[PDB]
């Protein structure tokens, strides 16, 4: 028994929980859930004139 | 700069850090830092803080769980040209024929890799070695086996430490993997007046020493 | 060296550790014997 | 990544998700599909043959 799920589970957690701007001085991350919105996902339908249009 | 120049006397309290929860996450259900890097002026109490950490670890002050192998490792001494293996970098600090590594560094997760002077090395790192070893039974060839540890390829789930003058800063932010930094300053403004009271015998050579 | 960030990207800004020494220092300039800085005299 | 480390998307379906940035990995030298697991997988070795399985 080891599930190395579980502890390859923890470790993304802790490598992937911090954003770090371009100009961050040292120790000046910001975390992920706090400074992340929600971006908008569509699937490309985009015709050339709708495109000059946008 | 000014300020302190001129008396830097007024009534101007923080809110202080402590010391056995500098590895702790931010919030209370995140994940706990993997790296803390020390920086204040020149001989402003880097090494001993350090060493206060180590001797209050091993008296069981501080860090009694979370890891129990705090190794000690000085920057200056450690000379980076010819074939610096981990092995030999715990063994150095393990006094033994033979400390037992396999059992060890078999929970990264546990562990302190206690640092100082990086500033010894700043001259060092200016190309990215291609070679980052990943283990510590192997001739790591030594400021490779450091920069490996550094950016946490060695025991990559090992806690770390590092004491350094500010001196690099941007070039040390290429390495480090977001690590919660902290700077010092010094003994406050009653710190001095207790210093002296720890310095000299007693009370009549302190006051008349402090008041000098 | 103690490193600003002003809008997108932060400099150096190398500084003395105190002004006191940085006076101390530029004394020790006048003493000790040898673009071009404040005359020696 | 961070959301199915945590457990909130996911949960099913797959349990590796191997970030693989394309700047970092350099194409000349020998890259092999276990370094590239490795690369990723905080470990003296993490179970290939029974990841890849
Ligand atoms: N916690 C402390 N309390 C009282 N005195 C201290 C303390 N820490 C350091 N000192 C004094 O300061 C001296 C050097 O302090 P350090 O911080 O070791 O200097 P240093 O920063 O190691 O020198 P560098 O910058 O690494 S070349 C010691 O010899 C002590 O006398
Ligand atoms: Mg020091």
């Amino acid at each position: 028994k080891k599930d190395y799920r579980k502890k390859y589970r923890k470790y993304v957690r802790s490598r992937f929980q911090c954003i770090e701007d371009r100009n961050a001085r040292l120790g000046e991350s910001v975390s992920l859930n706090k400074r992340y919105t929600r971006l908008r996902l569509i699937k490309e339908h985009r015709s050339q004139q709708e495109r000059e249009q946008e | 700069l000014l300020a302190i120049g001129k008396t830097k006397t007024c009534e101007s309290p923080v809110s202080p850090i402590k010391m056995e929860l500098l590895f702790d996450p931010d919030d209370e259900h995140s994940e706990p830092v993997h790296t803390v890097v020390f920086q204040g002026a020149a001989g402003i109490g880097k090494t001993i803080l350090a060493r206060k950490m180590m001797l209050d670890w091993a008296s069981g002050t501080l860090y009694q769980d979370r890891f129990d192998y705090l190794f000690y490792i000085h920057c200056r001494e450690v000379s980076l040209v010819t074939q610096r293996s981990l092995g030999d970098l715990i063994m150095s600090c393990c006094p033994d024929p033979n400390p037992p590594i396999h059992k060890i560094v078999r929970k990264p997760s546990r562990i302190l890799f206690l640092m100082d002077g990086f500033d010894e090395l700043q001259g060092a790192f200016d190309e990215h070695i291609g070679p980052l070893c990943t283990d510590w039974q192997k001739a790591e060839r030594g400021d490779i086996l450091l920069s490996s540890l550094i950016r946490k390829k060695l025991l990559p789930e090992a806690s770390l430490l590092i004491t350094t003058r500010p001196v690099a800063l941007e070039k040390l932010q290429h390495l480090l993997d977001h690590p919660r930094h902290v700077e010092i300053l010094g003994f406050s403004e009653a710190k001095r007046k207790e210093y002296f009271f720890k310095y000299f015998s007693d009370e009549a050579q302190a006051r008349a020493a402090f008041s000098l | 060296m103690n490193l600003f960030q002003k809008e997108v990207d932060c400099e150096k800004f190398y500084s003395f550790i105190h002004m006191t020494f940085q006076e101390f220092f530029a004394a020790m300039y006048y003493l000790l014997e040898e673009l071009k800085l404040p005359s020696r005299d």
